[PDB]
């Protein structure tokens, strides 16, 4: 799995702004996407019991349960993952939501920094799976998938514009960070035409 | 005298190499970088039983002051391995790719004297030795 916690990504980023191969070696978390876990029903039952386990376990109170549930609904995200997000960040009102975007924010940024900034062993390491290149287009599509609008339409009645704008901001920046990454790759000069055609289609 | 003379440098290199990666980035050109660091090979060999054993006996037989330094390195080395043993097994190993972990634990956890000796070390006033000795038992448990 991947560390759902925001802090490691933040610290690693500051390091580069020092780079420790050890933390970086943690590596693939810079997937970008949270492809594998979406909202899970199976995960809900585990959560509702108020006992959850992480990939030790913790007792989960009713209040926390609700915050976790809101997250799954809001971001079509797995319930357990949503939990790790809350644990990592100080529990305050929708703190998990913040960690969710923050986790993505620096991960994208780090990839951006490496690919753009560095010429280097690590640049080679990140690219070498040739996991990042595959994911880049999909990451973009992930942003695109209409989740926000449907909720708004459903929402129209008791609308909550403010929370929505918050999400919209994080996503837009993500797309922007994604732009740098794609550009950086070009400078990096991956292999060939197949990508361009796919991209043109995309 | 010659024995310790050679042993010490190797331990120092050993320790450095372990440090020679930043594990926290993951915990908190990537593939290539991960291939290149010496940490990978170091862990690989450390797992070998002549390697771990030799390191372990240094701990068993403790105390010139020079010899004492060798002891400190021995402990610190083991602590680092334990701390990131997991990282190697699951993070690092697959990236490059050779063989698994188990032999090391039985030698450490089951050898009793090592456990006893470390316990005895906590009392010692070298703080590096004592502080680290304390940590190891924690990781082992």
């Amino acid at each position: 799995s991947a560390a759902s916690l925001w802090g490691p990504y933040k610290d690693i980023w500051h390091k580069v702004g020092l780079l420790d191969k050890i933390l970086k070696k943690h590596k693939p978390d810079f997937i970008s996407l949270f492809k594998n876990p979406p909202k899970n029903v199976q995960q809900h039952e585990k959560v509702q019991k108020a006992s959850t386990e992480g990939v030790g376990t913790r007792l989960l109170p009713e209040q926390l349960i609700k915050e976790a549930f809101i997250l799954s609904d809001l971001f079509d995200i797995g319930e357990l993952a949503a939990v790790e997000l809350l644990l990592a960040g100080e529990h305050q009102q929708l703190v998990a939501v913040l960690l969710y975007w923050d986790g993505k924010r620096c991960i994208a940024n780090s990839l951006k920094a490496l690919i753009q900034s560095r010429r280097p062993e690590l640049a080679s390491m990140t690219t070498r799976f040739t996991g990042l290149t595959y994911k880049v287009l999909t990451l973009v599509s992930q942003i695109d998938v209409n989740n926000e609008f449907e909720k708004l339409q459903r929402e129209r009645g008791l609308g909550s514009e403010k929370h929505r704008k918050e999400v919209s901001d994080l996503i837009k920046e993500c797309r922007q960070s994604l732009a740098e990454s794609l550009f950086a790759w070009a400078c990096q000069s991956p292999l060939g035409k197949e990508d361009t055609l796919l991209l043109i289609g995309h | 005298a010659e024995k310790w003379e050679v042993a010490e440098v190797v331990l120092e290199v050993f320790y450095k190499l372990l440090r020679d990666y930043e594990p926290q980035l993951e915990d908190f050109g990537e593939e290539i970088i991960a291939y290149k660091p010496p940490g990978f090979s170091l862990m690989y060999h450390l797992l070998n039983e002549p390697m771990l054993e030799l390191a372990l006996s240094l701990l068993e037989e403790g105390v010139k002051k020079h010899l004492e330094k060798a002891v400190q390195h021995c402990l610190a080395l083991l602590n680092l391995t334990l701390q990131k043993e997991n990282l190697f097994m699951d993070l690092l190993r697959e990236s490059q790719l050779v063989c698994p972990l188990e032999q090391l634990l039985q030698g450490i956890n089951p050898k009793a004297d090592n456990v006893v000796n470390i316990a005895r070390y906590l009392y010692h006033g070298n703080p590096e030795l004592a502080f680290e000795s304390a940590k190891i038992l924690c990781c082992i448990s």
